[PDB]
């Protein structure tokens, strides 16, 4: 600077050069991924675990920038994250790509503002002409193939090797108890990970799954309500200790009477009240035990925090610490409750039977905690894709399809306008054209093959290339025929978005 | 430890050339928006020039000196404090030349004395009569927004702050100083912005759905609380014995229930059918107990709402606003002609709109919760403010630029005041005020030069104030497309560059202090 | 090897050039100030001509090539207005930095100061008005044209002398003197003087008792070499390189000066007779005793020490023709010069040829004993002689002293092209280009530079009147009703040499190593 004052990191040559350089470096993570992919990016934050994933938001959130374009986009991801499910990744490299092609038309004597300008007409241009790449759509959602087909792109983000079954399974443990035309709830659908057996013993459960043992009897009656206690149970009385083992041999005597008298009364309040089932954080003693098999409540062990924060969004429910008797006004919208044992562990299962408020489990069964962690990114996007809101979702191509026919009209339509607008148009055509070299990075050739060949075909709508021998050399691809298609709606905020993103950060200076 | 005469000018000078190039790229709707993390490390999207002086951390005196004038001018017009420090960089540009070659201060001064009688004059002259109407309203609204945000966003903005200044006439305020509650909603888009005639509140009931549409509202508004719960309090802290602080609990829940027990009263005094609502809004909870009863008799209680919602509908609905409820009449309550609850987001607000004796209008900003809900919020204040110029003056003259080439070339040709002491001033100030024209065209992408010659020969020929087309960055007339400015804007630009400029070019020493 | 590419590799070429005239600001007007040069040789040179110091020496630039290169143009067509020139090119160079600074083009700007200059060159037609070539309206020219160059006390002895030289022509208008240069110099008692002797004067002179001082009717045969040695028109050998050398060479001179002598005496008394009218013989080397005696007695006027300089104007000046031998030579050849007298000053001889059948060539004598006064009083002399030159060939001058400059600069009125505006950086640039010869005028005198200039301005509003900075006490006036006037020629000859040579610096945009 010139002054002691008016603080900047970005501005004059570090806003045109060394934003973008940074953008491009968070956007990496993504020229790996999207669709046909064998990648994994190993992150770890200290979480006793390894954390394996090949999802954007994860990926992004762990990852801190100091600069305000780099960290803008991770909030635009986000929202795209929200309003649907896999295409994250595509929502980053587009926007990371796009800001590459913009440094090169600053360089060449082209004005920040025009170029801006553009990009929001290319956006504009490339939606109308998008519902016009309907190619195929689901007409009942009660229906596992139609379901499957859509799942099966987001499950593709993750793995190559997991698509075929996981696809299957969702839409056989339903997604589809909700209309999905007005109303969805995803926290009433979660994923249950239970340790042990393989990943294609991964199965089908409806309602709550909670791993912690069942002690005591079990019920099966419709009066079953929840109750939910973090710690209802610690010791009714805690002790001191002035022999440093107990104070002392006379008063032990009555901190166990007085344990056992006030457990009876708590245990009591809760059988009499309508609670038939209660949920346990804290630790099941014999007095506690003793008491709830008199008035037949299912008793569950133990819960971690996990288990805790399902119960208080599904439920309406509330975890109260407690050592002196309470009442329900957690309540429950669950009737039944049965026990059923999912991979030898006996599983709390919870169910009643409706649309709205319904309640589903993609219950997955692993060698690993960690191999159910990518999985599980597969599963959550494949939920969330879900959400449309009709039962007509509109597919397009999946898999990346879409995006040389997106290119091509949009080269097109750049020539046609004057001016400086339409370099910003041609280099929207490029950034599509992102998405088409990550696979062929990964496929094992370069860029220039595939896209030439795509381009060879004309207007097709079905192009796209794998991870095979096939997706090399002649790099010819039916993915809107192998069943691999994606919602109209995930490709629309995904593009949305990106453009929205790339404008706001290509103008900073401060 | 002193940096004189030569020394201490070089040091304005200089700083006030490196901060132009900031605030260009904000200049009118094609600057750039701009963000801070270099304030804070936090995320902020702020397209206006004093406020982003503010939110930087300002440690150079020059540039300190430009960040309080600034203050001024932005409370008034909210409006070309984007411009004022290019005007200022380039009045100091001249002035240089002339000193490098052998030139003193003080005759540059006399010159800006004289520089400053000729150039206000010159609004006089050329500001043109506009009406009063909603469409002459609608160009200041729409070319200020067109500042602080996109194009996009700004033209939704423009409806909102519009309607609301007609609402003020019927006041008969010639200012603006009611009807600036800024009100956010919770969003998946912030393609909306919706006008909301009466209040909004923050939060509504926690029972929903007690009677969501008023007919008849009779608007108590109270504060205090019809919550207290079960806690065991004496004064509101503990006390050495269980039992002292048990007997105020008893006392403190009766009171409770015979408040409640006033609505039940004051809904038949007033009302005396459910033919006709109540309403209810307490800044301070109410049990889920209390909600069931008055949900029947067709009664909606609000719970946790804020003060500034207490005050604002004070004023609006001719409401009350008492730390008791009693058995009131009718003539003491405000009248609301509508209530209704819109939910939209996670958060559900109970709207109380066509209020009767208004003097406040929200202005209700649709919106994702980051950043660019917090960026339409400042576009949305400084268009308020510079439609309230609107209603001050009479007269709105074309802008972009238009009226600045104009106040140039008079000045380039006689001297104001007919003698060479002012005239060495007077080039210096004319030259300085080019910067805002010409640099509309630098962002689009066409020379500078030849907007010059092209935009001032056309006001020659014609008398028109003829301006800039922004996008083409090529000229156009400033006045059918709607780039218009206020008397306000082009005479606190003036001003605030005068002042400023005449205090940092008489330095002779800077001497540091503790 | 290393290069510099676009905008910053201009830079380096104006920022010099700029620096240079920088430094030369100080001269101009007698209201400025000698400059000392002293080049690698030593000697003090007090020069305040700026063609002088360009050549001599100067700093190091690719620019310092370019100043000097359009010096050179300037001095031998014109030759005055050296200093003047340094001046506007720079300050043209400062205006169009602005603008390329801005972010614009170098090109843009160079065309408009082809459409600016055109318009000036034009300019100069209407605003310059006939004056006379009769001597008192030179004397006017010829104080303002030395005032440029050097000094005030130094410019006012020379005003007359350097006057009546040029007058002496016989109608033969041409921009420069050629052959009425003539370089005399002499340490003296006078510290700084100049002598007029019209007619050529010869570098010294041989006297002798019985020789004729006053001459009526000077039948002059000119010859070279010499008495020494017959049949010579370049020096013969010598011995004495051994002792027996020594003696044959002083013996076998009594044979070729004894050939010699007999010629002489024998051509004498064809054309004066015996002693009525007066024969001057010049030599051009030695002048052996034998000869001074007989040559003197006989009414024959040696003169000793003559140049080959002398050689070439003799010829002009008497209407005779040159000859290398003393010989015999036809009455018809030998040129007349009607007077012929020797002035001995101080130790030299000064023989003066008067009654110049064709005068074309006049004598300065330059006085200075020390070393310091002559190179100033002596080098103002050549400079002033073809300034005054330009003056009386040009049968149009200019109103001097920023008279032009300014009506020049307001006439060409800002926003008059339309075109583009490429044209408009260059007219603007140029405006304020001109307007140096006031502003250095300005700085040399008391009040501020821009301070004197704006009243220039409000002054040249009122019509009829051409008004400039004076040259003898800094103020605003009336050029023409002081009549301090510019020859024509300095004033055409500048535009063309500034607009091309800053012209050239806004093209050059790659300089290699």
């Amino acid at each position: 600077m010139l002054k002691e004052g008016a603080k900047h990191f970005s501005g004059l040559e570090e806003a045109v050069y060394r934003n973008i350089q940074a953008c491009k470096e968070l956007a990496q993570t993504t020229r790996t991924a999207y669709g046909p992919n064998g990648m994994n990016k190993m992150v770890i934050n200290h979480l006793e675990k390894l954390f394996v994933t090949n999802d954007a938001a994860t990926i992004l959130r762990e990852l801190e920038v100091q600069h305000p374009a780099a960290k803008m986009i991770v909030m635009a991801s986000h929202m795209q994250e929200q309003e649907v499910g896999d295409g994250t990744n595509f929502v980053l490299v587009f926007a990371g790509a796009l800001l590459e092609l913009a440094e090169e038309l600053l360089r060449i004597g082209l004005s920040v503002s025009e170029v801006i300008e553009g990009y929001e007409i290319a956006c504009r241009k490339a939606h109308e002409i998008l519902p016009n790449l309907v190619c195929c759509s689901a007409k009942n959602l009660r229906d596992i193939d139609e379901v499957s087909s859509l799942l099966r792109t987001s499950i593709m983000s993750k793995q190559y090797g997991n698509e075929v079954f996981l696809a299957k399974l969702i839409a056989q443990a339903c997604v589809s108890i909700f209309p999905d035309s007005g109303h969805f709830n995803v926290d009433n659908i979660r994923v249950c990970k239970i340790l042990g057996s393989g990943i294609s013993s991964s199965s089908v459960l409806h309602g709550m799954v909670f791993k912690k043992e069942t002690e005591g009897d079990v019920t099966s009656v419709k009066d079953a309500k929840i109750a939910v206690y973090s710690c209802p149970f610690d010791g009714m009385i805690t002790e001191t200790k002035g022999t440093v083992l107990i104070k002392t041999a006379e008063e032990l005597m009555n901190f166990s009477k007085g344990e056992e008298n006030l457990m009876d009364a708590q245990v009591k309040a809760i059988a009499d009240t309508g609670a038939n089932v209660v949920v346990t954080g804290g630790k099941v003693a014999d007095m506690a035990l003793h008491y709830a098999n008199k008035y037949n409540i299912m008793l569950v062990r133990l819960n971690s925090k996990w288990d805790l924060r399902r119960l208080c969004k599904t439920v309406g429910a509330t975890a109260l610490p407690r050592l002196t008797p309470p009442v329900l006004e957690e309540m429950g919208h669950c009737d039944s409750v049965y026990l059923s044992e999912v991979g030898d562990t006996q599983v709390v299962v919870f169910k009643h039977e409706k649309e709205d408020g319904a309640i589903s489990t993609i219950v997955l069964r692993g060698s690993t905690d960690n191999l159910m962690d990518d999985i599980e990114r597969a599963v959550d996007d494949g939920v969330n894709t879900f959400k449309v809101l009709t039962r007509d979702k509109r597919l397009v191509p999946g898999g990346g399809a879409t995006e040389i026919e997106l290119a091509k009209q949009i080269t097109s339509y750049g020539e046609t306008c004057p001016g400086l607008e339409q370099y910003a148009i041609k280099k929207f055509a490029e950034a599509f054209e992102a998405i088409p070299r990550a696979l062929a990075e990964n496929s094992g050739v370069k860029a220039n093959e595939v896209i030439s060949k795509l381009y060879a075909v004309h207007q097709e709508g079905n192009k796209n290339v794998g991870l095979d021998i096939e997706a090399e050399v002649p790099a010819v691809k039916d993915m809107l025929e192998a069943g691999i298609l994606d919602t109209y709606l995930g490709k629309y905020w995904a593009i949305k978005l990106a453009t929205n993103a790339a404008v706001t950060v290509l103008r900073v200076d401060q | 430890e002193v940096a004189r005469a030569q020394a201490a000018l070089a040091v304005n000078i200089s700083a006030a050339r490196g901060l132009q190039d900031v605030l260009r790229t904000n200049l009118g709707p094609k600057g750039t928006m701009k963000m801070l993390v270099s304030g804070a490390g936090d995320i902020k999207l702020t397209k206006d020039g004093n406020v982003l002086l503010h939110e930087m951390q300002i440690q150079h005196p020059t540039a300190s000196l430009i960040a309080k004038v600034a203050t001024a001018q932005d409370d008034i017009t909210g409006d070309g404090t984007t411009s004022n420090v290019l005007i200022i960089g380039e009045l100091l540009k001249q002035a240089d030349l002339y000193i490098s070659e052998g030139l003193h201060p003080r005759i540059i001064t006399e010159g800006f004395e004289a520089a400053k009688e000729k150039a206000l004059q010159f609004l006089e002259e050329v500001k043109v009569s506009r009406e009063m109407d909603r469409e002459t309203l609608i160009d200041v609204a729409r070319t200020s927004l067109r500042t602080k945000v996109h194009a996009e966003l700004a033209d939704v903005l423009t409806e909102a702050v519009v309607d609301s200044i007609l609402a003020i006439k019927k006041q008969d305020e010639p200012i603006d100083l009611f009807m600036i509650e800024i009100m956010e909603m919770k969003h998946k888009s912030e393609t909306d912005t919706s006008l909301i005639r009466g209040l909004v509140l923050d939060h509504g009931a926690r029972h929903p759905d007690m009677k969501k549409r008023v007919e008849d509202a009779y608007i108590l508004t109270c504060n205090v609380s019809l919550e207290y719960e079960k806690t065991e309090v004496n004064s509101g802290f503990f006390y050495k014995s269980a039992e002292e602080r048990e007997k105020l609990v008893k006392a403190e829940r009766k009171f409770i229930e015979d408040r409640v027990k006033k609505i039940i009263e004051l809904k038949r005094k007033v009302c005396g059918d459910s033919d006709k609502g109540f309403v209810v809004i307490n800044q301070k909870g109410i049990d889920p107990f209390s909600l069931d009863a008055l949900s029947k008799e067709g009664i909606v209680a609000l719970r946790r709402a804020k003060r500034r919602n207490m005050e604002r509908l004070t004023l609006a609905c001719g409401g009350v606003a008492l730390n008791s409820f009693d058995d009131l009449s009718p003539d003491c309550l405000g009248h609301a002609g509508l209530v209704y609850e819109y939910t939209l987001g996670e958060e559900k607000f109970t709207f109380i709109e066509k209020c009767n004796n208004p003097r406040s209008v929200t202005l209700l900003i649709k919106g994702p919760n980051k950043h660019t809900l917090t960026q339409i919020k400042d576009a949305v204040r400084d268009g308020l403010r510079a439609v309230k110029n609107a209603i001050d003056d009479g007269c709105v003259v074309p802008g972009a630029g238009a009226v600045e080439v104009a106040m140039a070339e008079a000045l380039i040709k006689h001297k104001p005041s007919v003698k060479g002491r002012a005239q060495l001033g007077v080039q210096a100030f004319a030259d300085a005020l080019l910067i805002i024209p010409k640099v509309l065209a630098q962002n689009s992408g066409f020379d500078l030069q030849e907007t010059l010659v092209k935009i001032q020969a056309e006001h020659s020929e014609s008398g028109q104030l003829v301006g800039v087309d922004l996008n083409t960055g090529e000229p156009m007339v400033a006045a059918e497309v709607g780039v218009w400015d206020n008397y306000c804007v082009k005479k606190q630009l003036l001003h605030s560059c005068t002042v400023i400029a005449t205090n940092i070019l008489l330095v002779d020493e800077i001497m540091r202090a503790g």
